[PDB]
C-alpha cells in the first residue's frame, strides 16, 4: 500500500503492537523477541504516563529484548526465549505477566512463540502473551494494533469468565484506548469520576492487567482511540453485552458534548452530577480562552483535533498556514511550526479541562515565538 | 483544576489533591497493586550483592542495552556522503526508527528511505521492492547516490543485494551508471558501529576496486580521515580544524557534519555537504589512511590495507592528551607537516586545565559507557587526569577490545580498581554502581533511570550522570560538543570538574547543616 | 575520625558524631546563642514583603554588593597591552586584592604592582613612592610600558600622576621616552568598569593626542575594536574571528587574551601577546572605532570622537541575535565587506537552536544581575528567546541605561513583568527573589549565597543559579566561554535549556512520586 | 617596608584586621567602612568556617559597606556611617555586636568612628567596635592585627570584668588565633575536648562575642597564630594572670607533643585522658602513614609546617634558587611556581580543602600531598615533539 522508495514515518505492526497497546500496560513485562534493534528504538519513546516502580512492579520505560544473534536466527529462539522467562521470573519476581512481542525474524525463522507461551505459563502459572506482530505483517501499525487486541482477546480479556467475586455496580466503565500520553487518560477519568461514574478498568495507559481482565464486568466501554481498539470493543459487545460508545475530551466544547453523551446513558443523578462538573470547570476554560484566544484568533492550522481550535478562535483548513497539526522537523526547517492534538513530544496532557489550559499555552508560545519570525537574515 | 496565570503540565498538575486521591482510588480499587512494604523489600533486594551475582548469571535475557542494530550505522555513514541518500532494504518499520532515534539525538531532518518489503516479499523476497524502490527513490529525491544497507528481514530471507541492484540496473530502473553501494547489515550481528564499518566498506568498495590500475600511493599528497560511526559535530570539524591549522592536505570520508546542522533560514535542505564521489574515488591515491575508531573499522581497514595498499597505522582514537599527542604526530610523520606553535598552545592550554582542576578531579569513582573506541578513549583521558575508572562497560565490545582496554589500565596506578565488562547490558551496570558505588557515570541519556534508581535508595547512594555519549535525548544540543583532539579534552574535563563542583554544591547547601563547606572559592 | 581507605574533607567529616555533638555543646555552653525558634521566625520574616520594604529604603547601607572598585578595571585594561606592566600608584593591600581576585576567576597569574604608599605617603604625598616605584619595576620585570593608575589612598591625598611621572622621568629615575601612560581611577566613583573605561581612555592620550597633525582617518583601512572591561576569553577570540572571516582589517586595542591563557608548558611567561603600541599610535588612521560596550567606554568615546574624529557608531553590544547582526551589518558598512556566508550560516543555526529549544525556553522567569552592557545585552537576548525576565539588577548602571533597559523591555511582550534595578546590591536581589519568585537567576557566584537561603524556605522556594558573568569563583574554566556574537548566543543558550532541563529532571527524578515525568526524551 | 614596585602579595592592615580577626566572628557584623573594593574582594575569600544561619544570626560570608562615593570623601562619613548603624539594627536584628573596619579614606578624610561608635553604641545598647585598621598604615598586614587585638580589647575583652555568672572549671582552656580555615579548629578542639579540658572561648574561627567576652575567665590561653595574636595573649596574662602557651597541631608528632604540653599544665586526670586520646587515635594517623609515606617520601619541600612533612617522610630543603634545589612542592605567589611547573600548597588548606591540623586534618593533608605532587598533570608540560 506504500509506495516504496518513498520518505515516511509510518510504523510497523511491532510499534502498533508493542509500542501502542502492550508497550503500556505497567505491572507486565513485554520481551522485544528478535535482534536489538527495535526494542532499543522503541525503548521509552511514547510518553504513556504511569504511575509504580520501575524495574520492581512497573516495567514500561524497561527494554527487555532476547537479543537475538546469528546463531538464534539459524537455529531458532525458542529454547532462548524459554530460558529468558525464567531469567525473567527469577530477577524480576513482581511482574504479573510477561507479553513476547515478535520482531520481524521471530516470523521468518519458523519460530513457535506459542507453544513456549503455553508451556512456561502453566509451569509457572503466569499469563504469557505471544504477540504474532512481527514488522513485515500488513503495511502499517494499524495491523498490529489488530494483532495485539487479538492477543488480549485469546490471553487476557477472559481470564475473569467464571469469576463473580468482583462487586459491580450501575456506574461501572472501563475506559480503552487511552495511552495516557502526557496524562492524558488521568485527565479524562478524573472528570469521569467527578460525574460519579467508577472508571473500573483503564488499559492501556497506566494500565494493569487486572484492570484489563475486570473490563468485562464494566457497564460501559469508553474507547477514545478507536482506530485501535475498535476490535476488542466490538468483541466485548458480543460476548459480554457491554455497550461501547467514542468520547471526545479534546477542548472545552468536546469535553462537555462527551460527558453529557456519557452521562445520558446511565440515570438521573449522573446527568446531574455532569452538570455540576460543567458548571464547575466552566470559569477555569473561559478563563482559558479569554488570556488565550486573542493571541490565537484567526491562526490558521492545517490538518478530535478540531475542536479546542476552534475553542482558542483557530481556522481549521485542509493553504498559508500559521500551524500544521496533521515529519515536524521538515515543517520546521521549512519555517512552520508542527504540533499535532496529542501532546508527544514534551508535554501535556492536553485533553479534559486541565488539559486544555496546557493546550492553549502551548499552542500561543509555538505560534507566537519570535523563533519563526527570524528566519530572513537582515541583510538577505 | 488550572489557575489562567500559573498553567500547570503533567507535573506538577498530577501531584494536586484530586489527582493524588483519584490515582489512590485507581491503585486500590482495581490494580491489584503488590503492598508499598513488598515493593520496597523487592527494591531493596535488587541493589544487593545476591541480586547482582543472579543478574550477572543471566544468558538469554537482556535488560536496557546500550546498543544498537547494523543498519542504524550503514544510515549514519550514508548520510556523510554529498547527496546521498540512506536506502535501507527492508522494512518500514525499522527505517521510521531510525529517522526518529537520529531526530532525537540530533534535533535535525534525517533523510533514509525504505522499500517498504512486506509478507508478499517475506515469500518472495524483495527483488521487486528494490527495483521499485531504487526507482522512485531516485526520481523523487534526485540523489547523486543511493547508498543501501538491509533490515533483519532481508537479511534472514537471504536477499542478494548485488543481484537485485545489478537486475534493478538491468531492467531500466535505474541507470546503469547510477552510484549504489550496498552493504549486507545484518542486525543480529555486531552493533550499530559494525553496521556503520559494513556501509563505508561498502562504498569504498564500489567507487574504488575496479579502478586501481591506474592509482599511485600518495600521489595526491592527501591523508585519508575514516572517523567511523561519529554523533558529536565537534569531533568532525575539530578533525578538520586541526589537519587545517597543520597545512595537511585531508579528505575527510563519510562527513555528514553539514547535513545534520543545517541552518533555520526558512528552506529545507534534504542534503547539504559531505564526502563527494570524486574524493572517494581519489582516496587510493592518497598517502595513508588514518581511522580515527580503529575498534569497529575492522573491515574497512581490511579493504583499505588490501586495496588502496595504505599502510593504516596504529594509532588510537584522538581522545585525551597522550593519544591527540600521538594523532598529530603520525600525522605529522606521514604528511611531512611540522605541528604547528598554535597546536603546541593548544595542547599547553589544556595541560594547564588539568593542573589548574586535578585537585578535585583526582581519584574521583566513574562508572562509565558507550561504544569500544569512545570508552576506551574516555578511560585513558580519566587515567590522565588521575580519576579511577571503576566499572567500564561496553555491550558491543569484544575479548580483544578488553584486552587492549585492560592493559591501558594496567599501565596506570590509577586503573588498579578497574573492571572491563563487553556485553552486559545497564542493568548489569544498575547492579554494580549500587554494589561498588562510584562518585559518578559517563554515558547516555539511558543512564538517567540508573540515576533514578540510585536516589530511590537514598540521597548519599545516589549516582549522578555526566551525559557522554549518544544517543543523549533528555537535552538539548549537546551534539555539537567536541570529545576529539584537545578542543575536546577541554570540554570533558570542564563538565567533569563542573558536575562535580556542582554536586559537592548541592551537598553543602543545607543552611546550619552542610553550608559550612558551601564555599565561594573553589 | 578518619578511615585510611576512604578520607573525609571538611565535608563531610564534620557530620560524624562526635563532631556534632562537640559543636552541640559549644553552641549550648558559650555561643549565647539565639534560640532556634527565633532565627526561623527571623529568617521568614527575612523572606516577607514588609522586610522587602525595609530593605528597599536603605541609603547608607549597603550589602553585597555587584561591582568593584575601578583600579581593578584599570588593571584588566593595562594586561591587555603588550609587555606592560599593570601599575597602582597606592597602597599595596588594594594590589594584593586585585591580583586574588583576577587569580581566582581566570585561574592564571595576574601581574600588578604597587609603589606600596604608607603612612609617610599620608602627609607628604606619593612623589618618592613614584619614583622608586617606576624605577624599581622597570629594572626588575622590563616591561615596554608601565601603565599607571591610583588607590583610593592616592586619590583623597591628591597625588598629580603627570606632575609625578614627570618628575621621575626629569630627575632620572625612567627614561624619558619610556611610555608611562597614566589615569586617575577613584575607587569611590563609579565602578571597576569606569576604571577600565579610565585606563583605556589615559593610554589612547598618551600615544595619540600630541601626534595628530599627520592622522589620516582610514588611511590604514582598519577598524578600532575596543572591548572594555571583558573577563571572558572567548568574546576577545570570537570577535577576532567574526572579523577575520568577513576580512575587515582590524585592531583589537587592549587585547589581554593571550595573557590570561598561557600554556602550562614549564615556563612562566610574564607578558604574552596584547595590543602594541605600534598598533596604538596607529589607531587614529582607522576607518573607524567601535566600542563593544558603550556604557561603560563614554570618556574613551569623547575622546576617540573628539581627537581621533571617528565617527563612532552607535552600537549596543553585540549579544543576542538582532544586536549581532546589527554589529555586523555596520562592519559590513564600515569595511565595505560583505557579511560571509560562514557567518550567515552560523546565524541560520543559532536561529534553528532558538527553534528547537523554544518549548523550554518560553515564559520562564529570570532575575540577572552584571554589568550594564552585559545586563541589557543578557536581557535582549532572554526576549529573543521568548523568557520573562521580572528583576534585573545593576549596582553599577545610572539612568540613562535603565532608560535605555526598559526601552528594550517594553519594545517585546515579554518585558512586561520586568522591572530594573540600578544602586541595589545582591540583597536587595534576595528579597525580590523571595518575594517575585522567578525561575532562575542569572549572574555570578555570589549569587549561590541566595540560591542557598531560597533552598532554605523550602525545595519549592529555591532559585538555582545560571553562573554567567564576572566572577566565577566556584567553577572551573567558565573563564573560557563567550556570550558575544552567534557562538556566544549558541552557549548561553544551551547552558539556559540544560540548566531548566536539569531542574526538571531534578524534580521528577523521585521514585513513584514525581517521576511519572521523568521523561528520557526532552 | 616593601619596595615600591615589585609585585609582592603582602596584605594591608584592613586585611589583617578585618580578613584575618574581626571578620570570622560570626554572630557581629563587619562594616567594611569606606568605597567598595576592598569588603567586595575580601567577601568570603577566607575559609574562617563557622556554623550558624547566615544574614539572620551570622555574618561572615557576607559583605557589608558604607560604599563610600565622592560626596562621603568631600564631606565625611561619620552621619552615613550612624545611619548605616541604624540600617544594620534595622535588617538584622539578631546581631550581637558590630565593627567598623576603617579603609584607606577614613583615615585621610579625618572621620571620626570613636565618636559615632561610642554614640551608637550608648543608643542601641550594642558592642560597636571601631577599628583604625586603615590599609597604609604599617607595611604589612601585621599591623592589622596589632590594631585589630587592641580594638578587642579596648572594646570587649573586658565587658565581663566585673561579672561573676560564669561557672568555671579548672579545666578551662580559651582557643586564641586559630581561624578554623577548613574547620581546623575544629578538628584542634574535638582532640582538647577528648582530653577532658572544656573549650570555653574559640576565636576567631567560629568564633562569637561571647566567647571572646568570656576568655578571661579560662585557666589557660592556647594559641594557635602567634603573630596575629600575642599582643591580646600577654595583655591578657598581665591583667587576668591566665598564662597562654602556642600549640601546634599539624601532623601527629606536633599534635601528641602538643597535647602532652597541654596537659602537663593541669592535673593528673587530663594527663591519662591525653595518653588515652593518643592511644586512640595512633593506629589512624599510623595507617595514614602506612598508605602515604611510601608515594611521598623522599620529596623535597622547599620551607610549626615541618611535622607534618617529616612525619609523611618527606624532606623539607628550604629563581635559579628552584631549578638548583629543585624541589618538588613549594611549600612555602601560587600560578607563578604552577606555571614553572611546581605544586605549591601551604600548612593550613587555604584554597579549598581541609582541615589539615589535627589527627583527622593529618589523613586529608596526606591524600592531598599525594594527590597534588604525584598527579600526572605535571608531566605532561613537555610536548613529545619537542
Ligand atoms: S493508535 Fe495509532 S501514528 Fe490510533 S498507530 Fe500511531 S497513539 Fe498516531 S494518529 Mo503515532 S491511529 Fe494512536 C496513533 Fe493514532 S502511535 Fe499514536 S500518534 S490514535
Ligand atoms: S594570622 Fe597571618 S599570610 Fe598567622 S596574616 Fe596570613 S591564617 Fe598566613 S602564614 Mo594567609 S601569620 Fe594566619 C596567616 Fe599566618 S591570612 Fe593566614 S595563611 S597563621
Ligand atoms: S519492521 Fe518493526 S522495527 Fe523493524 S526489525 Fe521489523 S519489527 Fe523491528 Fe529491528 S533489529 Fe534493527 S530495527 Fe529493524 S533492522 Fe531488525
Ligand atoms: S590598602 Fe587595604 S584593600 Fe587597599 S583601599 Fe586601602 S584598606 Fe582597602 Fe579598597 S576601594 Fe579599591 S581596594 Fe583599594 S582602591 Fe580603595
Ligand atoms: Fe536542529
Ligand atoms: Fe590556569
Amino acid at each position: 500500500k506504500s509506495q516504496p522508495g518513498l520518505m515516511t514515518i509510518r510504523g510497523c505492526a511491532y510499534a502498533g503492537s508493542k509500542g501502542v497497546v502492550w508497550g503500556p500496560i505497567k505491572d507486565m513485562i513485554h520481551i522485544s523477541h528478535g535482534p536489538v534493534g527495535c526494542g532499543q528504538y522503541s525503548r521509552a519513546g511514547r510518553r504513556n504516563y504511569y504511575i509504580g516502580t520501575t524495574g520492581v512492579n512497573a516495567f514500561v520505560t524497561m527494554n527487555f529484548t532476547s537479543d537475538f544473534q546469528e546463531k538464534d536466527i539459524v537455529f531458532g529462539g525458542d529454547k532462548k526465549l524459554a530460558k529468558l522467562i525464567d531469567e525473567v521470573e527469577t530477577l524480576f519476581p513482581l511482574n504479573k505477566g510477561i507479553s513476547v512481542q515478535s520482531e520481524c525474524p521471530i516470523g521468518l525463522i519458523g519460530d513457535d512463540i506459542e507453544s513456549v507461551s503455553k508451556v512456561k505459563g502453566a509451569e509457572l502459572s503466569k499469563t504469557i502473551v505471544p504477540v504474532r506482530c512481527e514488522g513485515f505483517r500488513g503495511v502499517s501499525q494499524s495491523l498490529g494494533h489488530h494483532i495485539a487486541n487479538d492477543a488480549v482477546r485469546d490471553w487476557v480479556l477472559g481470564k475473569r469468565d467464571e469469576d463473580t467475586t468482583f462487586a459491580s455496580t450501575p456506574y461501572d466503565v472501563a475506559i480503552i484506548g487511552d495511552y495516557n500520553i502526557g496524562g492524558d487518560a488521568w485527565s479524562s477519568r478524573i472528570l469521569l469520576e467527578e460525574m460519579g461514574l467508577r472508571c473500573v478498568a483503564q488499559w492501556s495507559g497506566d494500565g494493569s492487567i487486572s484492570e484489563i481482565e475486570l473490563t468485562p464486568k464494566v457497564k460501559l466501554n469508553l474507547v477514545h482511540c478507536y482506530r485501535s481498539m475498535n476490535y476488542i470493543s466490538r468483541h466485548m459487545e458480543e460476548k459480554y453485552g457491554i455497550p461501547w460508545m467514542e468520547y471526545n475530551f479534546f477542548g472545552p466544547t468536546k469535553t462537555i458534548e462527551s460527558l453529557r453523551a456519557i452521562a445520558a446513558k446511565f440515570d438521573e443523578s449522573i446527568q446531574k452530577k455532569c452538570e455540576e462538573v460543567i458548571a464547575k470547570y466552566k470559569p477555569e476554560w473561559e478563563a482559558v480562552v479569554a488570556k488565550y484566544r486573542p493571541r490565537l484568533e484567526g491562526k490558521r492550522v492545517m490538518l478530535h483535533v478540531i475542536g479546542a481550535y476552534e475553542d482558542l478562535g483557530m481556522e481549521v483548513v485542509g493553504i498559508k498556514p500559521d500551524l500544521i497539526g496533521s515529519e515536524k522537523f521538515i515543517f520546521q526547517k521549512m519555517g512552520i511550526p508542527f504540533r499535532e492534538m496529542h501532546s508527544w513530544d514534551y508535554s501535556g496532557p492536553y485533553h479534559g479541562f486541565d488539559g486544555f489550559a496546557i493546550f492553549a499555552r502551548d499552542m500561543d508560545m509555538t505560534l507566537n515565538n519570535p523563533c519563526w519570525k527570524k528566519l530572513q537574515a537582515p541583510w538577505e | 483544576s488550572q489557575q489562567v496565570d500559573k498553567i500547570k503540565a503533567s507535573y506538577p498538575l498530577f501531584l494536586d489533591q484530586d489527582y493524588k486521591d483519584m490515582l489512590a482510588k485507581k491503585r486500590d480499587g482495581f490494580e491489584e497493586k503488590y503492598p508499598q512494604d513488598k515493593i520496597d523489600e523487592v527494591f531493596q533486594w535488587t541493589t544487593t550483592k545476591e541480586y547482582q551475582e543472579l543478574n550477572f548469571q543471566r544468558e538469554a535475557l537482556t535488560v536496557n542495552p546500550a546498543k544498537a542494530c547494523q543498519p542504524l550505522g550503514a544510515v549514519l555513514c550514508a548520510l556523510g556522503f554529498e547527496k546521498t541518500m540512506p536506502y535501507v532494504h527492508g522494512s518500514q518499520g525499522c527505517v521510521a526508527y531510525f529517522r526518529s532515534y537520529f531526530n532525537r539525538h540530533f534535533r535535525e531532518p534525517v533523510s533514509c528511505v525504505s522499500d517498504s518489503m512486506t509478507e508478499d516479499a517475506a515469500v518472495f523476497g524483495g527483488q521487486q521492492n528494490m527495483k521499485d524502490g531504487l526507482q522512485n527513490c531516485k526520481a523523487t529525491y534526485k540523489p547523486d547516490m543511493i547508498a543501501v544497507s538491509t533490515t533483519c528481514m532481508a537479511e534472514v530471507i537471504g536477499d542478494d543485494l548485488n543481484a537485485f541492484i545489478n537486475n534493478s540496473k538491468k531492467e531500466g530502473f535505474i541507470p546503469d551508471e547510477f552510484p549504489v553501494p550496498f552493504a549486507h547489515t545484518p542486525s543480529f550481528v555486531g552493533s550499530h558501529v559494525t553496521g556503520w564499518d559494513n556501509m563505508f566498506e561498502g562504498i569504498a568498495r564500489y567507487f574504488t576496486l575496479k579502478s586501481m590500475d591506474d592509482k599511485v600511493v600518495g600521489s595526491n599528497k592527501k591523508i585519508n580521515i575514516v572517523p567511523g560511526f561519529e554523533t558529536y559535530l565537534g569531533n568532525f570539524r575539530v578533525i578538520k580544524r586541526m589537519l587545517s591549522e597543520m597545512g595537511v592536505g585531508y579528505s575527510l570520508l563519510s562527513d555528514p557534519e553539514e547535513v545534520l546542522d543545517t541552518p533555520a533560514d526558512g528552506q529545507f535542505r534534504m542534503y547539504a555537504g559531505g564526502t563527494t564521489q570524486e574524493e572517494m574515488k581519489d582516496a587510493p591515491n592518497a598517502l595513508n589512511t588514518v581511522l580515527l575508531q580503529p575498534w569497529h573499522l575492522e573491515k574497512t581497514k581490511k579493504f583499505v590495507e588490501g586495496t588502496w595498499k595504505h599502510e593504516v597505522p596504529k594509532l588510537n582514537i584522538p581522545m585525551g592528551l597522550d593519544w591527540t599527542d600521538e594523532f598529530l604526530m603520525k600525522v605529522s610523520e606521514i604528511s611531512g607537516q611540522p605541528i604547528p606553535a598554535s597546536l603546541t598552545k593548544e595542547r599547553g592550554r589544556l595541560v594547564d586545565m588539568m593542573t589548574d582542576s586535578h585537585t578535585w578531579l583526582h581519584g574521583k569513582r566513574f562508572a562509565l559507557w558507550g561504544d569500544p573506541d569512545f570508552v576506551m578513549g574516555l578511560v585513558k583521558f580519566l587515567l590522565e587526569l588521575g580519576c579511577e575508572p571503576v566499572h567500564i562497560l561496553c555491550h558491543n565490545g569484544n575479548k580483544r577490545w578488553k584486552k587492549a582496554v585492560d592493559a591501558i589500565l594496567a599501565a596506570s596506578p590509577y586503573g588498579k580498581n578497574a573492571t572491563v565488562y563487553i556485553g552486559k547490558d545497564l542493568w548489569h551496570l544498575r547492579s554494580l554502581v549500587f554494589t561498588d558505588k562510584p562518585d559518578f557515570m559517563i554515558g547516555n541519556s539511558y543512564g538517567k533511570f540508573i540515576q533514578r534508581d540510585t536516589l530511590h535508595k537514598g540521597k548519599e547512594f545516589e549516582v549522578p550522570l555526566i551525559r557522554i555519549g549518544f544517543p543523549i535525548f533528555d537535552r538539548h544540543h549537546l551534539h555539537r560538543s567536541t570529545t576529539l583532539g584537545y578542543e575536546g579534552a577541554m570540554q570533558i574535563l570542564t563538565t567533569l570538574v563542573n558536575s562535580i563542583l556542582e554536586r559537592l554544591d548541592e551537598e553543602t547547601r543545607g543552611m546550619q547543616a552542610t553550608d559550612y563547606n558551601h564555599d565561594l572559592v573553589r
